[PDB]
């Protein structure tokens, strides 16, 4: 009963995309290319989920702190969660602007739960592609699903998207109409850690590995239907 | 394959 | 079921390490940790019942959490499904504190990497960790189970426990026969959330609240029973 | 209460 979210409000919620594939020369990152595959394979999954998805694409670091604080602004009283999705460059903490880092906790903190009353109690799913080198809690209800382990690289295939993207819209297709969220990322978890190894002309890059890293503050179970 |  | 759920019909469930530090050298200038005997008897009983073969270690200097955590990474674990150790300390975020002072977690836990324990390959390692937090793959099979949210303290009752630990061994009584253990996870951080805020003489530490972070890199479902 |  208080066992699950309740996702049956008039609308599941939005869903943001945030694809940046063109960076400007002066931050020294190279075109992600792969990324606008794995941005239309998160839209239709992401639309088939019934969430309202807005794809933007090339956001500076000011239009992403810009666009996430309009979109905590919104009334979301007839939302059951916000989802939002992050490809790009990015260190541990950080996600790229084309033209430069911003701070993920500067994007996540609109989303506090004395910051956005109409979320609060409804889950807040930041789901990440990007790099990681090196009354109710502020922190209650959000969950970050992390492409790679704290410290490690992420992998990105120019024709097939991200390892962890494609993997994820897999089993989004696959097995959410069944399973709970977070037995859903397992899975996203095994594949990612399973079928997939690097190639690079770059030692420093190849033959590789990766695992995803689900870092939970949710209350309750979530299901992607009622 | 690349990083991001 | 084994695709989708750990094999957890081994011989043995495994060990379950409780290193509980409760008295502080003086050049540290940490107090002692009242409550935390309590904590420790509760888990050394709550994972007697999940059929763990316990290990309680009290006071350990940070050498000797070191050359535990090694020895233990040494032996024979073939017969043993999984591996549990739960952390109770000062903690620091990515440290826990030995009575003499300050150990890196990542030292503690790169042992039991998938290609250093052989014997634990492929199986669930749960790191459970009670301290603050204030600032194949390598990690596949961890899961870390943190008391508190990166950046954050983590409080600890003198007549109770620590509000993370009194949870967790509540809903594994409860619930440990049925349910996976992300969704016992997640009942533990509800629990934690709203049924616990601090009482404090020190204003920085009264009136607070606080919500345990649960970190999965595992692979497979995980069901404590067969 | 206290803190770890
Ligand atoms: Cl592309
Ligand atoms: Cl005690």
């Amino acid at each position: 009963a208080d066992n699950s979210y309740k996702m049956d409000y008039p609308e599941m919620g939005l869903c943001i995309i945030i694809n940046n594939k063109n960076f400007h020369k002066s931050t020294g990152m190279t075109s992600r290319s792969g990324t606008d595959v794995d941005a239309a394979n998160l839209r239709e999954t992401f639309r088939n989920l019934k969430y309202e998805v807005r794809n933007k694409n090339d956001l500076t670091r000011e239009e992403i702190v810009e666009l996430m604080r309009d979109v905590s602004k919104e009334d979301h009283s007839k939302r059951s969660s916000f989802v939002c999705v992050l490809l790009s460059h990015g260190e541990e903490g950080i996600i790229f602007g084309t033209n430069g880092p911003v701070d993920l906790k500067k994007i996540t903190n609109f989303f506090r739960g004395d910051r956005c009353r109409s979320l609060t109690g409804k889950p807040k799913l930041f789901i990440i592609q990007a790099c990681r080198g090196t009354k109710i809690p502020v922190e209650a209800d959000f969950l970050y699903a992390y492409s790679t382990a704290p410290g490690y690289y992420s992998w990105r295939n120019s024709k097939d998207g991200s390892w962890f993207i494609q993997s994820l819209c897999a089993m989004l297709k696959q097995y959410a109409d069944k399973l709970e969220f977070m037995h859903i990322l397992t899975r996203v978890n095994r594949k990612v850690a399973t079928e997939f190894e690097s190639f690079s002309f770059d030692a420093t890059f190849h033959a590789k590995k990766q695992i995803p890293c689900i870092v939970s503050m949710l209350t309750k179970e979530l299901y992607f239907y009622h | 394959d690349e990083v991001d």
